[PDB]
């Protein structure tokens, strides 16, 4: 499923801004 | 009053603000130091107690090197200015504001609801009235900041409070910019970048619609739109031109998001003539009473569980650090506005 694909996935914490 | 009428009032209060902004309003000998709400690059948020009230805040502190070396400077100077000037139900109150030879402060209102992220990786997802309660909030958010000609280029769950009345505080101004033309930086969070960004155009306040549709999607699927374990496959999910919905999405709700989550800028809801009424009058916010909402007169789906004035149950533990500050001053003609 997607919830499982994302449950697995390494983003499922606070995420980041992005860096230069 | 109209919705113009309104604004334009908005307008002149901001500006006179924006023109001659508030410095050194108070010290760090004048609060006492709690518990660290949260950490990142740009340094972290302390809970602290302002004794001469007894009132607590959430203090966020920068690194002036270490904003020097993020090239963060003009950016940091953006979050302050603007932050001081603003006035709106939905945005987080700046109490305060002072730096010292190291460090930037700055004294936010204390939300101890906690960040929306926490609640929804928790829950798992909100049904469609408590995303849309949410979604209306943010509506209205960025047409008064839009209406100041400010860009604010991070929205996410991690940046939105929960106050005691359930209603949310946007608090991260840290990428918050005016411009009035068209801006280039590369700057956001993966999951939430506007293909214009991720193929470095010269981008406006669309990216901001853009990113209410990442938003709305991820708090009614419990999952963002394009997500993987890499940024730059995240990106090129973004750019594909391709998005799915679960079978659980609404009808109306669906056709909300493929206008929001439009590559094409002639069709993004929030980009066209009739601006953000193109979104405020959608079928997904037929139930929506914008006025009531704004007037917080709507009863809140979620009041998260009040635990003391001071109480961070609703927040994780991160390793406390020192506050040092050097003998020497760090930064000065840098940080001279600030
Ligand atoms: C720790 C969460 N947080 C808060 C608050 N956390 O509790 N009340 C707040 N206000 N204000 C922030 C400003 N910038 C950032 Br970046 C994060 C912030």
């Amino acid at each position: 499923t997607t919830y499982a694909d994302f449950i697995a996935s390494g983003r499922t914490g606070r995420r980041n801004a992005i860096h230069d | 009053e109209s919705v113009k009428e309104f604004l334009a009032k908005a307008k002149e209060d901001f500006l006179k603000k924006w023109e001659n902004p508030a410095q050194n309003t108070a010290h760090l000998d004048q609060f006492e130091r709690i518990k660290t709400l949260g950490t990142g690059s740009y340094g972290r948020v302390m809970l602290v107690k302002h004794m001469e009230t007894g009132n607590h805040y959430a203090m966020k502190i920068l690194d002036k090197q270490k904003v020097v070396k993020l090239k963060q400077i003009e950016h940091t100077l953006n979050e302050k200015r603007i932050l001081q000037a603003v006035n709106f139900p939905f945005l987080v109150k700046l109490e305060f504001s002072f730096k010292d030879n190291s460090n930037l402060y700055m004294v936010l209102e204390y939300l101890p609801g906690g960040e929306m992220f926490s609640h929804l990786r928790r829950i798992g997802r909100f049904s469609e009235p408590h995303a849309r309660f949410y979604a209306a909030q943010i509506v209205l958010t960025f047409e008064y900041l839009h209406s100041l000609d400010l860009i604010y280029r991070d929205l996410k769950p991690e940046n939105l409070m929960i106050d005691q009345q359930g209603y949310i505080k946007v608090t991260d101004f840290g990428f918050a910019k005016r411009v009035k033309g068209r801006t280039w930086t590369l700057c956001g969070t993966p999951e939430y970048l506007a293909p214009e960004i991720i193929l470095s155009k010269g981008y406006n306040k669309a990216v901001d619609w853009w990113a209410l549709g990442v938003l709305i999607y991820e708090m009614a699927a419990g999952y963002p739109p394009f997500f993987a374990d890499q940024p730059i496959q995240i990106y090129e999910k973004i750019v594909s031109g391709k998005v799915r919905f679960p079978s659980h999405f609404s009808s109306d709700l669906k056709d909300l998001l493929r206008n929001l989550l439009q590559v094409d800028l002639t069709k993004r809801f929030g980009n066209l003539k009739n601006g953000v009424n193109d979104i405020k009058n959608h079928k997904w916010f037929a139930t929506t009473d914008w006025i009531a909402i704004y007037q917080r007169k709507v009863e809140a789906p979620f009041i998260p569980k009040f635990k003391g004035p001071g109480d961070t149950s609703n927040f994780d533990d991160y390793e406390e650090e020192e506050i040092r500050v050097s003998i020497n001053e760090k930064c000065g003609k840098e940080f001279s506005e600030f």
